[PDB]
RNA sequence: CGCGACCUCAGAUCAGACGUGGCGACCCGCUGAAUUUAAGCAUAUUAGUCAGCGGAGGAAAAGAAACUAACCAGGAUUCCCUCAGUAACGGCGAGUGAACAGGGAAGAGCCCAGCGCCGAAUCCCCGCCCCGCGGCGGGGCGCGGGAAAUGUGGCGUACGGAAG
């Protein structure tokens, strides 16, 4: 060996990794924003009957903390059905409502029977 | 401003005094509180002195009160010493002991060390496991008849 | 032009809601709150506001682990117990 | 025993032996940190004495105070008072530079807790202090019944409430005629008592 | 169906959690008939159900916690949500060894000198 | 501003939810005292901070 | 050049702990004014007080004499009564201002280092087994690891102590 540089350095000592002797917290925290706590409920609005009949689109009031992402998994499993893709808007209300447009070989209409509403 | 011929007289009234004015409402309260926890002191040690462990006869310094005699700390180590109780064994025994007093005089010394013979005769020794009686305690005639002593123990009088 | 015409101008805020206290006191270029001081780690109370001190204090929000403490304090602080069943 | 010629070796600090030293570690000390660790006590005699013994759990931070008076810390001397109070560069602060280090050492070691400290060399700047360090919550300290004393919550920053020994030569306490100013736990006490109308309810 | 916290308890992990779905459709059913605006029968169901959902998923976490501190039983490092939880002050206490420790040097005193139980005649 | 950040559009939400007027029913219960909400807020008179 | 020590000082999301912030009536350590009073005013006074900073506890602090005394002597601290508006301080002005003894409330004493003796007689942590505790403690098992002769433990501390 000589020094190749005139500077010296902080010789890259070996870091090892956590191996505890207990886990900090005794369980792994279930999950809250579920497909049930995401999805609150649907707008049977003037606005959003037209937008199921027309569009072929659902309209959801959903939790604020939701993705485009957790809508499209939550509206799927929980109504059997497959979305073209999810619109979000934050409303004046403060709460998050969903424009989820469905797949072609769904009908909205026929599905929104499904769920209820009219 | 002085208005004829009074007394020149300077209150102590210039600080904040009405921040720190100590009231007596306590004193009534204090007094029973004292009084109740005199009496569940009393009744913890059931067959001891209530008021405490024999002090020993004392001059009071100063000319103004020498001619007087009050309760000492405790008994010297060389008032003990004549009177031949272990200084470690007279404490448990409810014996006063301080090591800061010396003895200058003979009758100051010879007063406390017959103090501690009196005290030796008349106190009633328990047994430590009381159904087995050894050799250095009282008689179990004399366990059965022994009870508090209300007041200073041997009480000083001048 | 120093009164009513000067207030016109009046468009832009120093301070804005400060995230321990609440209180619109953050002041965005100083970036300290002026209340509470955020980002010093002790709050900012003095001696000298009696009644500015007693807005903000324990007495003042809902207290919901202190609550309970209190609660807890006069069964000896007792744990992993249940009452006798039925 | 070897600490007795430890100890009268340390009382000749003007001798040829002990000048070299206090002046090759001053010179030593003044290139390290203001606060920082020393493996083991500079003084193992003079710990001795303070309480430290050479177990699991006793921290020694040799930490350095720098030196001198204290000037008012008054913007350009301006004092807006009374000649009295005008007073600003020849003014002393009422606790010792040692008490200082002892309270640099226990702040920064905020979970250790500071037993005492002693001198180990000064420079015109800085004089450097050893501080004894003890972890209350190490089992060497916590199940030893001499040591289990620094482990009960009152003793938590004996340094910033001047009752480490260094803390307490400020407070001016002590027995007899010299000493009447601080009756009571302290000078503030004396103050009180003297201070208070004991207003009888009789009277 | 009357949900009580008494035949909850003895079931099945998985017979949980098929009931807490079987409320979960329920509840969500009840609140797309709170907004299709009907049913004053159904709108009382509604706190009925959020209630029953609540009794599940406690039981659910009642015999999880009953399960692990019976696991970290006898362990020396249990977590900290198992170990107990008073305040903090009385956590950072000598343990009840600890206080009961005393010197050897203390042992003697208290086998030499022992306290008498004594009484002086007047 | 049209340009909001979420925090301050969440702080609106609230204020506006907060600013409807009792129920008619509220006035019927046993121990009432609230003739009408007195915390109501118009947008010209009290500025709402900020 | 290499390898084994040691010292001194780095890095880890290393194993396990610990501190911070709050409240702040009471308490400890600092810092520290000016209104005011002196018929002005500067020293003094207000006042080591308000504000400022730090640290606590269920109380704190203090505390078992480098004491008070000058007696025929008392004997840790704290608190109450009294000493006492006293001795003393002070533009000796305005004002300030304790202590001892004495009576009581309470009452409790102690431990190191050093000095020296005992084969480090000491302590910490990991793994196993058996009790076993929501105050991780007890008993086994291991050329298991470590701290510690740069001094751990027992005896012993001014009231003297130790050895035979």
């Amino acid at each position: 060996k000589i020094r190749t540089s005139p500077t010296f350095r902080r010789p890259k000592t070996l870091r090892l990794r956590r191996q505890p002797k207990y886990p900090r917290k005794s369980a792994p925290r279930r999950n809250k924003l579920d497909h049930y706590a995401i999805i609150k409920f649907p707008l049977t609005t003037e606005s959003a009957m037209k937008k199921i009949e027309d569009n072929n689109t659902l309209v959801f009031i959903v939790d604020v903390k939701a993705n485009k992402h957790q809508i499209k998994q939550a509206v799927k499993k929980l109504y059997d059905i497959d979305v073209a893709k999810v619109n979000t808007l934050i409303r004046p209300d403060g709460e998050k409502k969903a424009y989820v447009r469905l797949a072609p070989d769904y009908d909205a209409l026929d599905v929104a029977n499904k769920i209820g509403i009219i | 401003a002085p208005s004829r011929n009074g007394m020149i007289l300077k209150p102590h009234f210039h600080k904040d005094w009405q921040r720190r004015v100590a009231t007596w409402f306590n004193q009534p309260a204090r007094k029973i509180r004292r009084r109740k926890a005199r009496q569940a002191r009393a009744r913890r040690i059931a067959p001891r002195p209530a008021a405490g462990p024999i002090r020993p006869i004392v001059r009071c310094p100063t000319v103004r009160y020498h001619t007087k005699v009050r309760a000492g700390r405790g008994f010297s180590l060389e008032e003990l010493r004549v009177a031949g109780i272990h200084k470690k064994v007279a404490r448990t025994i409810g014996i006063s002991v301080d090591p800061r007093r010396r003895n200058k005089s003979t009758e100051s010394l010879q007063a406390n060390v017959q103090r501690l013979k009196e005290y030796r005769s008349k106190l009633v020794l328990f047994p430590r496991k009381p159904s087995a009686p050894k050799k250095g305690d009282s008689s179990a005639e004399e366990l059965k008849l022994a009870t508090q002593l209300t007041g200073p123990v041997m009480p000083i009088r001048n | 032009t120093k009164g009513t015409s000067s207030f016109g101008k009046r468009r832009n805020k120093t301070h804005t809601l400060c995230r321990r206290c609440g209180s619109k006191a953050y002041h965005l270029q100083k970036s300290t709150c002026g209340k509470c001081g955020y980002p010093a780690k002790r709050k900012r109370k003095y001696n000298w506001s009696a009644k500015a001190k007693r807005r903000n204090t324990t007495g003042t929000g809902r207290m919901r682990h202190l609550k309970i403490v209190y609660r807890r304090f006069r069964h000896g602080f007792r744990e992993g117990t249940t009452p006798k069943p039925k | 025993g070897a600490y007795k010629y430890i100890q009268e070796l340390w009382r000749k600090k003007q001798s040829d032996v002990m000048r070299f030293l206090l002046r090759v570690r001053c010179w030593q000390y003044r290139q390290l940190s203001a606060l920082h660790r020393a493996p083991r006590p500079t003084r193992p005699d003079k710990a001795r004495r303070l309480g430290y013994k050479a177990k699991q759990g006793y921290v020694i931070y040799r930490i350095r105070v720098r030196r001198g008076g204290r000037k008012r810390p008054v913007p350009k001397g301006a004092t807006y008072g009374k000649p009295v109070h005008h007073g600003v560069n020849q003014l002393k602060f009422a606790r010792s530079l040692q008490s200082v280090a002892e309270e640099r050492a226990g702040r920064h070691c905020g979970a250790l807790r500071v037993l005492n400290s002693y001198w180990v060399g000064e420079d015109s700047t800085y004089k450097f202090f050893e501080v004894i360090l003890i972890d209350p919550f190490h089992k060497a300290i916590r199940r030893n019944p001499d040591t289990q004393w620094i482990t009960k919550p009152v003793h938590k920053h004996r340094e910033m409430r001047g009752l480490t020994s260094a803390g307490r030569k400020s407070r001016g306490l002590g027995k007899g005629h010299k000493f009447h100013h601080t009756i009571g736990g302290s000078r503030r006490a004396a103050w009180r008592r003297r201070n208070t109308l004991q207003l009888h309810r009789y009277r | 169906a009357k949900i009580k916290a008494r035949d909850l308890r003895g079931k099945k992990k998985e017979e949980l959690l098929k009931q807490l779905d079987d409320l979960k459709v329920e509840l969500s059913q009840l609140r797309v008939a709170k907004v299709t605006g009907g049913a004053a029968s159904k709108l009382s169901k509604i706190r009925v159900v959020r209630k029953s959902i609540a009794r599940v998923l406690t039981v659910i976490n009642q015999t999880q916690k009953e399960n692990l501190r019976k696991f970290y039983k006898g362990k020396k490092y249990k977590p900290l949500d198992l170990r107990p939880k008073k305040t903090r002050a009385m956590r950072r206490r000598l343990n009840k060894h600890e206080e009961s420790l005393k010197t050897k040097k203390q042992q003697r005193k208290e086998r030499l000198y022992p306290l008498r139980k004594y009484a002086v005649k007047a | 501003s049209s340009h909001k950040t979420f925090r301050i559009k969440r702080f609106l939400a609230k204020k506006q939810k907060q600013n409807r007027p009792i129920p008619q029913w509220i006035w019927m219960k046993t121990g009432n005292k609230i003739r009408y909400n007195s915390k109501r807020r118009h947008w010209r008179r009290t500025k709402l901070g900020l």
